[PDB]
């Protein structure tokens, strides 16, 4: 593990001292008040520590000594108070402050094509007038090849898509609706999580669970057929758990995309910036809980595609 | 905690080579010294031949481990050169030593000792001459001097001689290979009024005797083996089971119960053809009477190599079941005769369909003559098997090396480089055979190089050494010749681990 | 003393020192090879088996270094052999120079710095006058001595005794499928090892190539369906024993009745379902060839792991290990198989190549197995250095010509930039004579005489130093008519991460601690 950081080698590292453990305790409880200030802080400490000591070895008290420290901190204040000066915040000063960061954070190669990125995502995220938070920007990674590869997203991105790919990526005006119910968890069969010995039973309950998910397919082809009817108008589903590929097939030769595998962050996040509500039902209901989502892009790299939906409504997550 | 790399690992492979190179020395001529090698267990056995006791030997050293296994490999493909190699390579090793530690980098050598070996087989390849019916008229005059040969090896009694003769010229018919371990060679023990018998069939030797035994016929004209797994012993069958003891027809009614089923099984298995029942277990008292009573024949207590060789010549068929048989997998004979000689019950089977093996019986009446003297006959059969198979010969002994010696040491003289040098150490590495065989046959081997030097200094005939007149006389007149294919192999593997110990430089380990 | 708990010996004085020494003595195990030499090295690790290679791929997969230095460099050794085909030792060898030559600077007085920003820039001289010494060129793909050239030459590097019938086997098995233009992989070529005769009667043979028995009947039609299965002939019925000697013969006829019907049913199934034949990996009985040989199915013998992945990479098909008798789902894309003898062998024949994805097998027979593993890893490096994925490769006079001319380049070029960046790009120049100095030491001759000779001759990057006796001391002789080029991409990854590798190397220097529990 390479690091260069002041706090992050104070809060891992072996101390054999506990006054030196304790003075590193005490420097990493106060770095969450500020951005980074851990460091160039010891030095100025262990001077003025080897000056009150010398004066100590000479022949003087520690309260003086400390009535003048307190006394050359309050001028120090006051002449920084004094000697402040403002300035016009506009393009040129966060970049140069962010190529500043840079350089003192990495080296002086690849701290030119990332400055423009957070300058862009700066830009795009604050608009208001009231103070920006950083949790609706996700920095996510990947596996590559090269080195110097970024990217600024202006949506969301899907991990996972579908498992018959080839048949549409040109989906304008799409309607998403996310839920949860039990679409294809799996063909073994169940019952209520409790083996028995009587098979009719459990034959049963499988035509029965068969019959349901035929109803469900159903409703939802008819679902979509009444409230579209044509290609442009698409429609994606997001749901947790298996689809099947003869289903599957059904629902896509009329049009519309159902995902599966979906983690819990992804659907927040798509309930989050678009808006819709999450029911356990696939019944005909108001489109209101339906986002909408203007592209969406299937990336096809590695072992697993990645979906990119954007021009939705609110642009505020990069 | 001490390692290097390059001339110390050198040294040290050679010093662990001189250790397997001088453990096995002595045991190079005709009259090598006895070793008894003992293990864990506690049984001991004294052997003479290097392969037996490099078997019988595991080094924890590379060089040696990689040396052991060309040895075998050569042994296994071969047959002849296991020791010969070995000493080679160790009197090249200590050649080499010297020649190292002076700042010399052994990548030049490799390509000397190439052209020295190239030469060499050329040499012996342009000097070979090979005869195979080109002379001596008819082909009654090869056999005799075959014989003669073969005889002049041993100085044994003239009946003996003939013997194997015919017994090495009878078994000469389908055997297309180029060794003896196809029909091999079985000694029994006894005495008879002759010195040695032959016949062509398969041998049972000493069978127990019971009352009544002479009720079998000792002459038949068609017989059937029968090849079953299973006897017919007290033991095997039964008379009395699990039963209420009340009276005594329970016996009777239990005992006819069983007899039902061993009547039923005996006339199944007896329907099919086969009569000579070969059982492995040994006979009883009522079974032998029961197998009379019915005209039939009964055996016991047989060794699997006498079942082996009578399956191989009478042609039978490996039988995994007892009943439910059929009347294809049976062997059948032709002559069955038994002969009591002297305290023995010898059996014959002649008339086999597939002459494969023969007997060749050797019983003078003693019980230290079978164990002796049996290293001159497979001697024997094996240089009439070496004449008769290979075509190319040439002069045996220490006639060829010290040729090609002087031929390298002529030759090395026209080259103005750095392998001179080489090359005379590769010719003065050449003289072992003559010097190791004077040493092991208890002369004088400082007396006897000087005159062979002296000798083929211009001369180049086949005069090599002897030793019962302990003199030096010409190895072509006293009838004893090599092949000129097994030396060439020889050397060339020689060449290969010689050149592959030569090529290691260092070594690596692993912990975990 | 405060942060370490005497485990390393880290500090302020250890990177002038133990930094390069770790790498020094990691390289000194490696200098022995690299060109065409019999330096054998024994590996004992847990195979037992006491084998010698020559390459130093093997060397390093099989040693364990305990030190961050020498791993810092394993992972851009791994990273060359995955890019390109060859180029090992060449980064090693770079970086050991590289570090030598800066120890003396750090040692003088200068800061890390300026020897890292002088090292960044003889490469990027280095990089940009390297697309200059181009002098032969790839011309038609279609033939097949252009191709066996460079095959002989890349072979040459490995065996030295034989290296023109692997190469024309491998560039008949090359040309036969398809070549650098549009299209090639490199996974579609398969080699089997066949214990019988010596390398000098192998032979080439398109399709798949598997020694496995048959004890059936000859199948070749279309529809005899692939089922491939784990162990189906283990054992359905497990049979205990009763008493010592023998039970009652009703109780065991009646259960072989049943484990014969059960059997007949089977194969029934599997046969009527739409699979004429079955691959088995288990064992065989009397009844089992029995109803094979009356059933008219194929049935083979010998079970290998690799087979069995081989044919599930290849196919896509998946065993079923069960007792019941399943359903037909393992239906695949072949439907020729035929049966050759080859050797006094049976070996099977598959035909299902459509002019696109063509596969090979070499036939490859040896005396031992022992020996089959230098000729392999030999067909490989040729195959991967047959690949290049361009159709002009524009070799260079590799070989050492073109480094002596390159650090000439470097040194003419550097004295003119005033300045301390001087030093440095020296440096870099003199580095680049490490090629010809351990080519010439593991010959058998000096080294100092063979540079001055190289660099008394001309200034024309076509003079190296041979391999006979009689290139030794003079050295002066043209490798353009001869046949021996470098690949071009090859050298310039190998710089480019020997200069990675020294520059992560020199930056990351100073104390190395510990991680607490
Ligand atoms: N027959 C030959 N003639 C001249 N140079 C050779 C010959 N064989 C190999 N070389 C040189 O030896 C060097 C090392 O080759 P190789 O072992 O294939 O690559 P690596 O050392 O990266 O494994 C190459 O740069 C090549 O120029």
């Amino acid at each position: 593990k390479l690091t260069k950081d002041g706090n992050v080698l104070l809060h891992e590292m072996q101390i054999q001292h506990p006054t030196a453990s304790l003075i590193a305790k005490v420097a990493t409880a106060q770095d969450d008040i500020t951005g980074d200030g851990t460091t160039s802080n010891v030095l100025i400490i262990g001077e003025l520590l080897k000056q009150a000591d010398l004066y100590i070895s000479e022949g003087l008290h520690p309260r003086i000594i400390t009535e003048g420290f307190e006394a050359a901190k309050e001028k120090a204040l006051q002449f920084l108070e004094e000697v402040k000066v403002s300035r016009e915040m506009d393009r040129e000063t966060l970049i140069d402050v962010a190529r500043t960061s840079l350089r003192t954070k990495v080296h002086a190669e690849l701290a030119d094509v990332l400055t423009e990125a957070v300058v862009d995502s700066i830009l795009a995220i604050k608009k208001q007038d009231e103070p920006i938070d950083l949790f609706m920007i996700e920095i996510m990674e990947m596996k590559h090849k090269s080195e110097t590869d970024t990217s600024l997203i202006r949506g969301l991105v899907l991990d996972h898509g579908a498992r018959h790919p080839d048949m549409k990526k040109r989906v304008e005006d799409a309607y998403i609706l996310t839920c949860n119910v039990s679409l294809e968890y799996e063909k073994t069969e169940v019952n209520s999580g409790f083996f028995y010995k009587s098979a009719e039973e459990r034959e049963k309950l499988v035509k029965a669970e068969r019959k349901f998910i035929e109803d469900r397919v159903k409703k939802i082809i008819e679902l979509k057929r009444k409230v579209c009817g044509d290609s442009d108008k698409g429609f994606v589903v997001i749901n947790q758990k298996g689809i099947d590929p003869f289903s599957l097939d059904a629902l896509s030769k009329e049009g519309i995309v159902a995902l599966r595998r979906a983690k819990r962050r992804n659907m927040e996040r798509l309930t989050l910036a678009c808006g819709g509500v999450a029911l356990n039902s696939f019944d005909d209901l108001s489109p209101d809980c339906l986002g909408h989502a203007g592209l969406v892009y299937e990336y096809t790299l590695g072992e697993e595609k990645f979906t990119f939906i954007e021009k939705c409504n609110n642009p505020r997550s990069v | 905690t001490d390692s290097s790399q390059g001339i110390p690992q050198l040294v040290s492979n050679i010093s662990a080579c001189q250790v397997i190179a001088e453990a096995v020395r002595t045991t190079l001529g005709p009259r090598g010294m006895d070793k008894l090698i003992v293990d864990g267990r506690g049984k001991a056995t004294i052997s003479n031949d290097g392969a037996t006791i490099l078997k019988l030997l595991d080094v924890v050293h590379p060089a040696a481990k990689t040396l052991v296994d060309i040895a075998k490999s050569q042994d296994a493909e071969v047959g002849d050169g296991t020791t010969s190699v070995t000493l080679l390579a160790a009197e090249f090793l200590k050649q080499v030593k010297p020649y190292v530690e002076e700042g010399l980098h052994p990548q030049i050598i490799i390509r000397a000792f190439r052209t020295a070996t190239q030469l060499a087989v050329n040499k012996i390849k342009e000097i070979a001459v090979t005869v195979k019916k080109a002379d001596k008229v008819e082909q009654r005059k090869l056999l005799e001097k075959c014989a003669m040969t073969a005889l002049s090896s041993k100085l044994i009694s003239q009946q003996k001689a003939f013997f194997a003769k015919m017994v090495v010229d009878a078994v000469m018919m389908l055997d297309d290979l180029l060794q003896l371990k196809m029909i091999g060679i079985k000694k029994v023990q006894g005495g008879a009024l002759e010195d040695s018998q032959l016949v062509a069939g398969v041998a049972f030797k000493k069978t127990f005797s019971y009352a009544g035994f002479e009720m079998q016929p000792k002459k038949y004209h068609n017989p059937k083996i029968a090849l079953l797994n299973v006897e017919l012993e007290l033991k095997a069958e039964k008379d009395n089971a699990e039963i209420r003891v009340h009276t005594v027809e329970d016996y009777q009614a239990i005992v006819d119960a069983e007899w039902n089923i061993l009547y039923d099984k005996l006339e199944k298995i007896h329907h099919s053809g086969a009569k000579v029942v070969l059982s492995k277990l040994p006979i009883g008292d009522v079974a032998t009477q029961y197998f009379a009573d019915r005209d039939m024949f009964c055996a016991g207590r047989v060794p699997e190599e006498d079942l082996k060789r009578t399956m191989m010549a009478c042609g039978g068929s490996i039988q995994t079941s007892v009943n439910a048989l059929s009347a294809d997998v049976l062997g059948r004979c032709q002559v069955f005769e038994e002969t009591q000689i002297g305290g023995e019950r010898y059996n014959f089977f002649t008339g086999c369909p597939k002459a494969k093996t023969c007997t060749f019986i050797l019983r003078g009446g003693a019980e230290q003559f079978m164990e002796e003297t049996e290293r001159s006959l497979h001697d024997a059969i094996m240089i009439v098997r070496r004449a008769i198979k290979n075509d190319s010969v040439v002069a045996g002994g220490g006639a060829i090396e010290m040729e090609l010696s002087k031929y390298l040491r002529d030759y090395s003289r026209t080259i103005p480089g750095k392998q001179q040098l080489l090359i005379g150490a590769y010719a003065k590495a050449l003289e072992i055979i003559p010097r190791q065989l004077c040493d092991n046959a208890g002369f004088d081997a400082t007396n006897i190089l000087n005159k062979l030097r002296a000798r083929h200094a211009q001369g180049g005939t086949w005069y090599g050494v002897d030793i019962n007149n302990e003199d030096i006389a010409d190895n072509f007149e006293a009838f004893v010749w090599e092949p000129a294919m097994v030396r060439i192999n020889a050397l060339t593997a020689a060449s290969e681990a010689a050149c592959l110990i030569v090529s290691v430089d260092e070594t690596i380990k692993n912990p975990r | 003393m405060l942060k370490e708990g005497a485990k390393h010996f880290s500090g302020l004085e250890e990177a002038v020192y133990r930094n390069i020494q770790a790498c020094k003595e990691l390289a000194q195990t490696t200098r022995t090879a690299y060109g065409p030499n019999g330096m054998n090295k024994m590996v004992i690790n847990h195979l037992e088996k006491l084998f010698v290679t020559n390459d130093a791929a093997t060397i390093l997969r099989e040693l364990e270094v305990q030190h961050p230095a020498a791993k810092m460099i394993v992972m851009a050794s791994h990273m060359q052999e995955q890019e390109v085909g060859d180029g090992t030792n060449f980064v090693l060898v770079f970086a050991g120079a590289l570090l030598e030559l800066a120890e003396e600077l750090l040692r003088i007085g200068l800061s890390v710095s300026e020897v890292i920003e002088g090292y960044e820039i003889a490469c990027r001289k280095a990089h940009e006058i390297l697309p200059n010494l181009v002098c032969c060129s790839a011309k038609n793909l279609r033939d097949i001595d252009e191709v066996s050239s460079l095959l002989r030459t890349s072979i040459m590097s490995k065996q030295y005794g034989n290296e023109v019938f692997l190469a024309k086997l491998i560039a008949q098995a090359c040309v036969s499928i398809f070549p650098d233009s549009g299209h090639f992989n490199v996974d579609n070529i398969r080699v089997c090892k066949i214990l019988g005769s010596g390398i000098s009667s192998s032979s080439v043979l398109h399709g798949m190539v598997f020694k496995k028995e048959t004890e059936g009947d000859v199948t070749s039609v279309k529809d005899a369906k692939i089922a491939v299965y784990s162990c189906p002939f283990d054992g359905m019925i497990t049979e205990t024993k009763g008493t010592v000697l023998i039970k009652t013969a009703e109780e065991l006829m009646n259960f072989s009745k049943g484990e014969e019907n059960l059997m007949d049913a089977q194969v029934k199934a599997i046969a009527d379902t739409g699979a004429n034949v079955v691959v088995t990996g288990g064992k065989v009985a009397d009844m089992a060839l029995h109803y094979a040989n009356k059933y008219n199915i194929m049935l083979v013998r010998l079970n290998s792991k690799w087979d069995l992945r081989r044919l599930c990479k290849t196919v896509g098909a998946t065993a079923l290990p069960r007792l019941t008798p399943p359903v037909l789902e393992e239906m695949g894309h072949c439907d020729s198989v035929y049966l050759s003898e080859v050797g006094d062998t049976q070996v099977v024949v598959f035909k299902h190549e459509k002019e696109d994805g063509a596969i090979s097998t070499i036939v490859l027979r040896g005396s031992t197995d022992n020996l089959m593993d230098d000729i392999e890893r030999a067909v490989d490096d040729g195959v991967n250095t047959f690949k290049v994925l361009t159709r002009d490769k524009r070799l260079v006079p590799g070989g050492g010509a073109t480094e002596i001319e390159l650090a000439k380049q470097i040194t003419s070029y550097g004295e003119t930039c005033p300045g301390l960046e001087q030093y440095a790009i020296k440096k870099f120049a003199e580095a680049f004579e490490a090629i010809p100095r351990a080519l010439a030491e593991n010959s058998g001759v000096k080294a100092n005489e063979v540079i001055s000779k190289l660099y008394a001759v001309h200034q024309e990057g076509n003079k190296n130093v041979g391999l006979d006796i009689e290139a030794e001391v003079p050295a002066v002789k043209d490798m353009l008519e001869a046949g021996i080029l470098d690949t071009y991409l090859g050298k310039y990854w190998a710089i480019k991460l020997a200069t990675n590798a020294a520059v992560t190397v020199l930056r990351v220097d100073q104390i190395i601690m510990a991680k607490p529990a």
